């Protein structure tokens, strides 16, 4: 009976992620006024979240619940490829949104001229292309196949398919996906918070008669709490194989997955987005 | 001094009341309603670099001209969505545009007192910038290929031929903000910043009649296709219809829900439907005779700023504060 | 036919490229409104920003003489100190000595394009036209309190500022406020001919704010300037918060640092608009 | 003081009864209704836009 409830929970999570991503994409695309220079990045994030929630989350739920992968070895490799590509695309899109906010705040006059629709399209294309170069090629080709005695049979066996990566690819993939974007957005949001504090101090000084803390705090904390533990345990298991069990790995991975559905709740709170959502429904 | 004027005004009001045998809605109660009307967006013209102010349909139903605050007055082809010409106005701001019934020349207003005339028919060149006024311009129109009627930010409305103002109308307490022309070239009417809306005779140069039934600024004046009536759009939600023969307010169009202002007013080919834009993001359609709304057109994101109907009456084009100009059929 | 369609397409294309360039240059620049009242020292700021002129100066002198008239040879041509002493009652106007329709001024501060507006209307119907300018430069003369109309001139300026502030179409427009004739204000305050408390009763109970010590000036002058600044600022502050801020700047005719001040304040306005966006502020 | 003269000039005009004007307006609206592409539904082939 425990598996039965887990299946319902996983189906609900997948449905919620799909619905949120679809709503965000439809709101961004249907209305021309809502679409803007910075909304292309949100569109890319929503597209990545939708693709992940329609490709890996349902297949991942099917794999974990049944404990047997019915599809072939090539199809499982392709599924893992899509999973890692989606994760890196989402995190890099979050990093790009953060750097866009930093450029808009720290350099206001140069922001409009530097960034245009063509610039947004080319930077999004570069993000997706670098995500592809980091995900597809090392995993579609058999670089990532484990050299360990364990899981060699599992990779050979069709029904069994679990992630056993080389000691080298895991660290590099984690660095390109999460760690570097983590540093970039942490520094960027520290700078933006410093600018906001300076503006608040100036306003208080000019006119005698914690808001920035809440928004930055939620935006950074959701992403960090969702993804950092998984991207530290994956390195830890490579460094120490006996430390990390499979259940911990899976649980942390799915907790990180839920960030895909959490992202629309944190990147669509603007009143224009709410009005568009109300009109669409 | 003013006692004679007050007595004359009281006598005029008494005479107007004496002529009110029956209300327009009293007769219209027998007629059938037009019913609900669904209006789609056949095309969404775009390209303007900033907010637009006014637009005027061409003599033919195809070509139209759009005027924007960016200074780019671009001529559009409604059928194929093509920008035939792009005329950069010398003045940074334009407040009105006009299209010649011949189609040869195109007029552009502006916040500057100077009114410019562009000879569209290779490269567009300004024909002869007009003399000017004391204030800005509000609305321009073409009696023919040689005469342009302009409304100013001062009281005076003028007819311009040669850079010469043949006539200089006057009598408005405030600033005239819009005007319209009758199907014939003999008569035209204009609004004002004050509630007064007047009818002028082009040949005589004297305001034959004055209508002051409003209570706020008048922003738009449309003219009945028959030529015996004209509709006014005030700053307050109420829009009303005047009859030149009866010389008073025959009907009044308003609703409790609407509280926003009115920017542009235009009729249909048959005159049954009064298409009025609002300061809100929507645009309303009213049954002129029955004084009942028959549909809501809320395509634009920003407030609407201009309307128009082709001479053939094929479709009604609304230009908004946003860069998007949408043709509604 | 086909040829006609092709031609139309080519023309549209030619226009679209030119229009894209025009949109780029338009977005590069900024728009500022100058709301200088009549004889309020507005021309001083424009001069600070930067034969026939001699004839214009002579005409201005003749107009001043006619205004004073409103000896016998002077009157027929159209006690000198008497008019200057009673210059408060009636409106009166006035290379280096000479300096001491719609007008457009274009200048660059830090390689960023700027464009200045100058209109000038009791109705002020054209005010709603400028709903897209970066900021409004509203100048005022702090010495206008002595001059009386028919409400004093400074009170009229306060009423105009209140009307501009509480406008539906200007709900997203900030105001930069310049208090011209600071030296003249100090000169009038030092002399006992006009008392600020005599014209504004609230000045008797008013006291200087504790943390306001801008310049090395007798206390009375500073109290007067801070009263005027507070009277201007109260109407702006009590209306609401967000996308609305007044930036009072005490300025002198000689001082030429205003051009830097407008650039810095416009940058601050853009930065604070972005901060208010994204729900940060 | 020409305002009173203008008002007197405008007052000396014959007025048509409101009932007659309303009847004429209704007659015109009913006569020209069939030619309005907006009042009646727009035919797919007839409408150049659609
Ligand atoms: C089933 N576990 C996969 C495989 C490893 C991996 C994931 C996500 C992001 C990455 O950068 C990875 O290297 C996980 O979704």
């Amino acid at each position: 009976v425990w598996v039965v409830g887990m299946g319902i929970v996983m189906s609900l999570i997948v449905l919620a992620i799909v619905f949120g991503n679809v709503l965000v994409i439809t709101a961004i695309a249907k209305f021309e006024r809502l679409q803007t220079v910075t909304n292309y990045f949100i569109t890319s994030l929503a597209c990545a979240d939708l693709v992940m929630g329609l490709a890996v989350v349902p297949f991942g739920a099917a794999h974990i619940l049944t404990k047997t992968w019915t599809f072939g070895n090539f199809w499982c490799e392709f599924w893992t490829s899509i999973d890692v590509l989606c994760v890196t695309a989402s995190i890099e899109t979050l990093c790009v949104i953060a750097v866009d906010r930093y450029f808009a705040i720290t350099s206001p006059f140069k922001y409009q001229s530097l960034l245009t629709k063509n610039k947004a399209r080319v930077i999004i294309l570069m993000v997706w292309i670098v995500s592809g170069l980091t995900s597809f090629l090392p995993i579609q080709m058999h670089w990532y196949r484990a050299t360990h005695q364990e899981a060699i049979n599992c990779y050979a066996e069709e029904t069994c398919c679990d992630f056993f990566t080389n000691q080298a690819y895991a660290i590099a993939s984690s660095i390109v996906s999460f760690y570097v974007p983590l540093v970039i957005m942490v520094f960027v949001y520290s700078r933006v918070f410093q600018e906001a504090k300076r503006q608040l101090q100036k306003i208080d000084k000019s006119e005698g008669r914690h808001k920035a803390l809440k928004t930055l705090g939620i935006i950074m904390g959701t992403f960090t709490l969702c993804w950092l533990p998984f991207f530290i345990v994956n390195i830890v298991h490579v460094i120490q194989d006996n430390l990390i069990r499979k259940e911990v790995y899976i649980l942390l991975n799915w907790i990180g997955y839920v960030n895909s559905g959490f992202n629309p709740l944190i990147y669509c709170r603007s009143p224009d987005f709410r009005i568009a959502f109300q009109e669409l429904l | 001094l003013r006692q004679e004027a007050e007595q004359l005004k009281n006598q005029i009001r008494d005479a107007r009341k004496a002529c009110a045998d029956a209300t327009l809605s009293q007769i219209t109660n027998n007629i059938d309603p037009v019913g609900r009307i669904q209006m789609r967006t056949r095309r969404t013209l775009r390209g303007h670099l900033a907010k637009i102010y006014a637009m005027h349909w061409g003599t033919d139903s195809r070509l139209l001209v759009s005027a924007s605050q960016d200074g780019k007055l671009i001529i559009w082809d409604s059928y194929t969505t093509n920008k035939v010409h792009a005329i950069p106005l010398r003045s940074s701001w334009v407040m009105t545009c006009a299209y010649a019934p011949s189609g040869n020349y195109v007029a552009c207003g502006g916040l500057d007192n100077i009114c410019s005339i562009y000879n569209l028919k290779g490269n567009v060149r300004v024909s002869r910038e007009l003399a000017g006024h004391t204030g800005y311009l509000s609305c321009c129109r073409f009696l023919d290929d040689n005469q342009i009627v302009t409304s100013s930010g001062d009281t005076t409305c003028a007819l311009w031929d040669t850079g010469q103002q043949t006539t200089t109308f006057t009598g408005h307490t405030g600033d005239v903000m819009s005007l319209s022309l009758a199907p014939d070239t003999r008569l035209f009417v204009s609004g004002a910043c004050d509630a007064s809306a007047k009818l002028w005779d082009v040949r005589e140069g004297m305001c034959r009649q004055t209508f002051t039934g409003h209570e706020s600024d008048i922003n738009a004046i449309c003219f009945f296709p028959n030529g015996n009536a004209f509709a006014t759009g005030s700053d307050d939600a109420t829009c009303r219809l005047f009859d030149l023969r009866a010389d008073q307010e025959l009907m009044t169009y308003s609703h409790d829900n609407i509280i926003c202002g009115i920017t542009s007013v235009s009729f249909s080919k048959s005159g049954r439907l009064l298409l009025a834009g609002y300061d809100d993001f929507n645009c309303n359609v009213w049954d002129a005779l029955k004084a009942d709304r028959a549909g809501v057109l809320a395509g634009h994101d920003n407030r609407v700023s201009c309307l128009g109907v082709t001479d053939d009456g094929m479709a009604v084009a609304t230009g908004s504060w946003d860069s998007f100009l949408k043709i509604w059929n | 036919q086909r040829n006609e369609e092709k031609a139309q397409r080519e023309a549209n294309k030619k226009i679209e490229k030119q229009l894209q360039k025009d949109k780029q240059v338009y977005r590069a620049t900024h728009r500022l409104l100058l709301l200088g009242a009549g004889e309020s020292g507005k021309s001083t700021i424009v001069k600070q920003m930067r034969a026939t002129k001699v004839q214009d100066i002579k005409n201005n002198l003749k107009e001043a003489i006619e205004t004073i008239v409103a000896v016998d040879y002077i009157l027929s041509v159209m006690g000198v100190r008497a008019c200057y002493e009673r210059s408060n009652e009636y409106q009166l106007i006035d290379d280096q000595d000479l300096l001491r329709g719609i007008f457009e001024t274009k200048f660059q501060v830090d390689k960023v394009n700027f464009h200045m507006f100058d209109v000038g209307d009791e109705r002020r119907k054209w005010i709603q036209c400028f709903n897209d300018v970066t900021a409004i430069i509203f100048v005022v003369a702090s010495s206008s309190y002595n001059m009386v109309i028919r409400t004093n001139r400074l009170q009229e300026a306060l009423n105009l500022f209140k009307s501009i502030w509480n406008n539906r179409w200007l709900r997203t427009i900030s105001v930069i406020l310049f208090l011209n004739k600071q030296d003249l204000l100090a000169e009038k305050v030092l002399a006992g001919k006009s008392k600020i408390e005599d014209y504004f009763p609230e000045f008797a109970r008013y006291t200087t704010p504790e943390d306001a010590t801008p310049e090395p000036e007798d206390p009375r002058v500073t109290r007067a300037k801070y009263f005027i600044r507070d009277e201007f600022l109260r109407i702006s502050t009590a209306s609401g918060d967000g996308r609305h801020y007044c930036y009072p700047h005490f300025t002198c005719a000689v001082d030429t640092e205003n051009i830097r001040r407008v650039f810095n304040d416009c940058r601050d306005i853009i930065q604070r608009m972005h901060l208010r966006q994204y729900e940060l502020l | 003081r020409k305002l009173v003269e203008q008002l007197k000039m405008e007052a000396n005009i014959d007025r048509i009864k409101v009932s007659k004007a309303a009847a004429d307006l209704m007659a015109y609206c009913e006569a020209h209704a069939k030619e309005d592409p907006l009042l009646t539904p727009v035919p797919a082939s007839e409408n150049p836009f659609r």
